[PDB]
């Protein structure tokens, strides 16, 4: 497309991909060097800086950030490529027309159209970080309901989304009401 | 008909453009008809047209900004077309030039576009400037996004998006690209194959529909690095205007592992999605060097991705892969054969017009002083790439300011415009940058081009007609010798004493077919037989044939012939195609030495005897050798000639330099006591009486007796 | 019988194309000319086992299963392949070499194991694993952990298969010697085709199939071109059909203006490709082939060579008889020779009797020129004399031409030599043919009982062989009419037949000096006598006295120590 893609989402993305979340350093006493000029430990610490995480407390590191990861370490502005999207979902499904002369799957299968071998490994980008709820009675109710009856519930849970400071680039996704399906 | 004539406009209306009544006749158009108008690299913009019957028939009026955007300069052509499905921009968002809003206060959009396209219903395309003259102020601006895209008539309903940070002026300029054709010079010949190759399968592909073929789909560039391989790269592939997807090699062995193979699939994919492309990988011998190189499985995984995937494009897709690599060799084998990079492309070093044409390209921005003869600076430098002259540029610039440092105050963070006016480079310059130089194509093999006549060489008429009907007919009345049948000799082998003057002869007959002349020492020969060398002689010839018709000069064989390179010079001999336009000439001091293999037939057979010059000869080479030095008037050579009998060439260069330098040293003397603008006799005289030949008696007679036995082998 | 498959679409206005009669693959039989014998051979190997399985059941054998395909880069092995594949109908799983190389660590088995298993499950099956050596090189040439991974699970996956499972496996490679030793055992690829350079005949139908659909001119002589394109390959041959209509084209880009986008339909309606096209295109092109050694046909009889009728006879003897009656030999229980070393002087066309042996007994031939044989001394060449003969059996019967032996018979060669031709099976048509210009300086070992040992002199051209020489080089250029060559050939008593090309080509060279004088002046379309004259009044021996004298001394030496 020449360049970024063109489509609409959610503002809280929107005002996230704004930020750059850089974690300001100050003048480390290993630095050997005059006031201006930064060598290596006084430089901005990245958004997604495993080290400050793990140091933190925090498991995963809040998608937004992934994404700044993933646009830093390729993507050079001005030249070197036109734009090769940084992101795509995984997709295990058999290319049903590959064609290098090869009929369809069913009954014919080059190596260029094979599902290659999936390597499960455990994530660490979590897309929604903090789920809150905004007054105790709605989960309350909804336990209230096994405490009378005694049969397990289900239900769905509505709300909206919203920027969360406590995690770099973080977001809450902030419940308001919940409504039982019949089951 | 359309192409109407481009001419400056009194208005200064960013999207008015005034016609001739007689144009407007022509193509029924009419006044405040909305009409695309293109110019040139494809730039295209919509204008208003208005009529005026003050311009000549065929002729248009257009602003400085519409000229600027489309490219194009006064008394070009733009051809108008109708553009009447141009609807109404839905929202408009513009950001302004940073350094135009410098000092503005308030708000900008009010000041200055609010009234300016309320009722105007100007069409604004993306990419476009428009210039609003405010108060006392002018602001430049820019379409960044218009909706509908790509272009539409901002109405008055239509929603204006001022909102964002001032645009940097210096991105336009200093990422020049888009560069066409009238950025590279002295290259013309290859640019053709290069057009030829990408721009008619793209560009016009039912003509292949038509003949019914599978257009070639790779092509590789090489050539010494700083020949403006990129440069050329980008400039075909803005000029065609397609999807172009610069890789390069670095950036891509730069990912961590596991991570290259994915770029790669990617840029493919995505080239091949958007059809039609120009693939281009730079520096492709980073990514799949010789196999003989690294060897790791890291270096391997990335090879083999690159050729599955381009054994993978074979289809309807219209998708061109261009890489570009210093040597032939460099890359790896298995991407040199059909259905991949079948296609080569040499960059040679340019002649004197092409530095020429490359200085005026680079210097026409200087602020350059009236004392400069480019064409001197052209003349006397030899071997620069391109490369090398914008750095010489960029260091006789540096040396000019260097001068004019005296009136420059280091720690005042101000300078006064005059002294800036004042800057500009003079010939004093370029002559201390060029001896400041450093050029380093020549320490490689490369093609080169030479224009030497039959005129630099003195005598030897049966040689030259020898050499003319040996090389000359072949190349230029093929017809002939497929009538008759007969193979075109591949090569010849001067032989004698040093300093007749072999390369002048080879250089002659290079010129003559007009074939590129390769060159190869002594020095490589040696280089590459010890292993320690960059090149090799398989490379040779493989640039050779890429750029044929080609003349290849192997000098002082003897070293060599006295053998692994001996061999493999034989076999890439045998390899060459006959039909094949690739000339072998051998040179060597001592016949006898050189291995018989070399001259059985089919090989370096037809032997040449190069004869020391004779009396005219010997005028011809003094006269020659001195057209740019200032002579006594009234002085005559030929008594000078008649004393030096049996004197090489190289020894009348000699007697010329020692003339010269005694007649500097006189000048500088009698400057440095305060005059002898030319020669004297008397320093000739001097130079004679200091003179000695480079050649026994003996050695002679033993060439004179090798060729009365050689003459005899043939007598009969 | 050598066939006995391919004696008899794709398993297939409107009706015809419909019936077949980007990706228009299942490329036909059609779509294949000049490997007649090899396709016969694959057929054989791959449909029998697979169309009728129940002829193995009958005669109670377990049919063949590892084939193996080695040829030059670019003569169609995947070509045929695929052809087959899709011919048969069968289960076709297609195995890339460099795609499955191209694989993260550990993903580039687990796609072998299924594609294996997949084959199995849905039998019948034909796997072809392309390029093989990418997955599977020599021992040495790689020492990567993964690269014997790969190649293991490869041997296992391999032997497991041998079972009642109609799966057949079709790999490729152009170097014969590059795959692992380990995978030309039993029970894996045993059975091996070698793909050589097709002849004049193949080449014409491999331009009829290419040439097709081009807008050819009505003047194109297609066979022309089939007998100058020598040693060009298929893909040489699809090469240069692309450049000569890339050359007509632009030739014809005159009339198109780059600038519009379309161009006039009459213009693109006139397009057609001109025999000066095909020419420029054959100047351009350049084939790679003949770089390394390969097999290729010849079509020499007993008569382009003049006398050596006694020499004739003698190879007739030694070669001919055998291949064509091996009933009465095997009756005598005399088993036939092995080898001939040529010796005499140089130019006598040593070359030309071994291709007239070679068409006599309707045999390939495989050359080696010196230079090879030196390179393959330093080590620097890709082939090897292991590779040479293992390609020679392969391509059985075959004739085997080691050109120059005095550069490396001045040795690890010479073993190397000795050892192969001394391991080839006695009963297997393999000739080997020797060329040396100085029989003394040959190593004694190669003329021992079993090897090379029968010599044969090759005298200087007589009188009459002289004339017949230059009545063959001569007879496909315009001549004088009433022109007489037996004066001429009387007066080059003593001169080798290089020494009469040499005449002829300075002849030829002053014929076409006058006729481009004349069109600059402007006439000399034959070869005047004239010409002839001024040619022979340069021309000379080029063997010296002391040589021929060394010669004859040698002969009558050997004929007296071969009798009393
Ligand atoms: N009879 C033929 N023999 C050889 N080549 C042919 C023949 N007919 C057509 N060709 C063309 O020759 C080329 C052969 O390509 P192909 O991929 O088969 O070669 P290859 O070197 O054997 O392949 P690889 O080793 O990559 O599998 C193709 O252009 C094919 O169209
Ligand atoms: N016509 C020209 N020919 C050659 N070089 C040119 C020409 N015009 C400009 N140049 C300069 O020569 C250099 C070419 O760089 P180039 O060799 O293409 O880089 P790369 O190493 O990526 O191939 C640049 O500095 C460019 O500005
Ligand atoms: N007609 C001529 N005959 C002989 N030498 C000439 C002639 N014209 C010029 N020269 C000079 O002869 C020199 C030849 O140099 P070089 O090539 O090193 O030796 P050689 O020509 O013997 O190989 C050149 O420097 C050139 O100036
Ligand atoms: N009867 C013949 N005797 C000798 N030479 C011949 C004969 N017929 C053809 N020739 C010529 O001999 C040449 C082949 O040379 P050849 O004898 O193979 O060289 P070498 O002896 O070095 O192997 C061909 O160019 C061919 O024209
Ligand atoms: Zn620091
Ligand atoms: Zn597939």
């Amino acid at each position: 497309r020449y360049g970024p893609l063109r489509i609409k989402e959610l503002a809280v993305d929107e005002e996230l991909e704004k930020e750059d979340g850089l974690i300001p350093r100050q003048k480390s006493k290993l630095c050997k060097h005059g006031d201006r000029g930064m060598c290596e430990y006084c430089s901005p610490l990245p958004p997604w800086d495993k080290e400050y995480h793990e140091k933190n407390k925090i498991k995963h590191i809040s998608f937004h950030s992934y994404l700044k990861k993933l646009n830093e370490n390729a993507n050079k502005k001005e030249n070197g490529s036109s734009y090769i999207s940084p992101l795509s979902e995984p997709d295990f499904r058999i290319n049903k027309r590959c064609h290098n002369g090869h009929e369809p799957w069913p009954r014919g299968i080059c190596s260029k159209c094979q599902p290659s071998a999936i390597t499960l490994q455990q994530q660490e980008f979590r897309m929604v970080d903090h789920v809150e709820f905004q007054k105790s009675e709605i989960i309350n109710e909804f336990i209230q309901a096994w405490r009378y009856t005694g049969m397990q519930r289900f239900g769905y849970m509505y709300g909206s989304y919203s920027k969360y400071d406590n995690t770099p680039l973080g977001i809450k996704a902030v419940v308001e009401a919940i409504y039982e399906p019949p089951q | 008909d359309n192409m109407l004539l481009v001419d400056d406009a009194i208005n200064d209306d960013n999207s008015v453009i005034a016609i001739n009544s007689n144009t407007m006749d022509k193509l029924e158009l009419f006044r405040g008809d909305t009409v695309l108008v293109k110019g040139k690299k494809r730039k295209d913009t919509v204008l208003i047209v208005l009529i005026d019957d003050e311009l000549e028939d065929g002729a248009c009026r257009i602003n400085r900004v519409v000229r600027n955007n489309l490219r194009i300069r006064l008394g070009d052509l733009v051809t108008i077309h109708p553009c009447p499905d141009i609807k109404y921009a839905t929202r408009i968002s513009v950001l302004p030039i940073a350094d135009t809003i410098e000092g503005i206060t308030g708000n900008l959009f009010d000041v200055f576009l609010k009234p300016y396209f309320v009722e105007a219903y100007r069409p604004v395309r993306k990419g476009d400037h428009f210039v609003v003259r405010g108060g006392m102020r002018q602001v430049e601006f820019k379409v960044v996004d218009v909706e509908p895209e790509e272009y539409a008539v901002v109405a008055q309903d239509t929603i204006i998006h001022w909102e964002g940070e001032p645009i940097n002026r210096e991105d336009e300029e200093n990422n020049m690209n888009e560069v066409g054709y009238d950025d590279i010079g002295g290259c013309r010949k290859q640019m053709a194959q290069i057009r030829e190759m990408v721009e008619l399968p793209l560009r016009h592909p039912q003509l292949f529909k038509a003949i019914g073929i599978k257009p070639p789909r790779g092509v590789l560039m090489y050539g010494p690095p700083g020949t403006g391989k990129t440069l050329m790269a980008r400039a075909v592939a803005n000029e065609t205007g397609a999807f172009f997807f610069l890789i390069n090699g670095p950036e891509v062995m730069s990912k961590m592992a596991g991570e290259s193979e994915s770029n790669l699939r990617k840029a493919f994919e995505e080239a091949e999605k958007n059809a039609p492309a120009i693939i281009f990988i730079d520096e492709i011998d980073s990514i799949a060097p010789k196999r003989d190189k690294t060897n790791g499985e890291v270096e391997r995984r990335v090879v083999s991705q690159l050729l599955t995937l381009m054994d993978g494009m074979k289809a309807r897709s219209n998708v061109v892969v261009i890489a570009a690599t210093n040597r032939p060799n460099s890359i790896d084998p298995a991407l040199r054969r059909f259905g991949r990079f079948d296609r080569e492309v040499d960059i040679g070093i340019p002649d004197a017009t092409g530095r020429l044409e490359v200085l005026r390209i680079h210097t026409k921005n200087m602020k350059l002083a009236d004392d400069v003869d480019l064409e001197a600076l052209a003349a006397e430098t030899h071997g620069y790439v391109g490369a090398d002259i914008a750095s010489l540029c960029s260091e006789a610039a540096m040396q000019q300011i260097r001068e004019k440092m005296d009136l420059i105050d280091l720690d005042e963070d101000e300078i006064d415009a005059e002294v800036l006016d004042s800057l500009g480079v003079t010939m004093d310059n370029f002559r201390f940058a060029l001896g400041n130089s450093n050029p380093s194509a020549l320490r490689e093999t490369v093609v080169e081009s030479v224009n030497v006549t039959w005129d630099d060489v003195g005598g030897l008429d049966e040689i030259k007609e020898e050499l003319k009907e040996t090389v000359e007919y072949p190349v230029l009345h093929p017809d002939q010798y497929t009538k008759f049948g007969l193979s075109p000799s591949k090569g010849v082998l001067f032989y004698g004493p040093p300093g007749t003057g072999k390369t002048l002869l080879a250089k002659a007959v290079a010129t003559e077919v007009s074939a590129n002349f390769i060159s190869v020492k002594g020095p490589e020969l040696l280089s590459m037989w010890y292993g320690e060398s960059e090149s090799n002689i398989r490379d040779i010839f493989d640039k050779a044939r890429a750029a044929a018709p080609t003349v290849v000069f192997l000098d002082e064989l003897d070293s060599i012939a006295k053998d692994r390179v001996v061999n493999q010079l034989l076999t890439e001999m045998d390899g060459m195609n006959a039909k094949k336009n690739v000339f072998v000439i051998g040179a060597t001091n001592r016949p006898d030495q050189i291995d018989p293999a070399i001259l059985r037939p089919g090989r370096l057979d037809q032997l040449i005897y190069v004869p020391l010059p004779d009396e005219n000869a010997r005028l011809s080479i003094l006269n020659a050798q001195l057209r740019k030095t200032p002579l006594e008037p009234g002085l005559e050579l030929t008594a000078i000639a008649k004393a030096t009998q049996g004197f090489s060439g190289a020894d009348l260069l000699y007697i010329v330099q020692r003339a010269a330098k005694y007649a500097i040293k006189d000048s500088i003397e009698a400057h440095r006591q305060h005059p002898v603008p030319y020669i004297t006799k008397e320093h000739f005289a001097e130079a004679m009486k200091t003179a000695k030949r480079s050649v026994s008696d003996a050695e002679l007679r033993r060439y004179e007796a090798y060729s009365q036995q050689m003459k005899a082998s043939r007598g009969q």
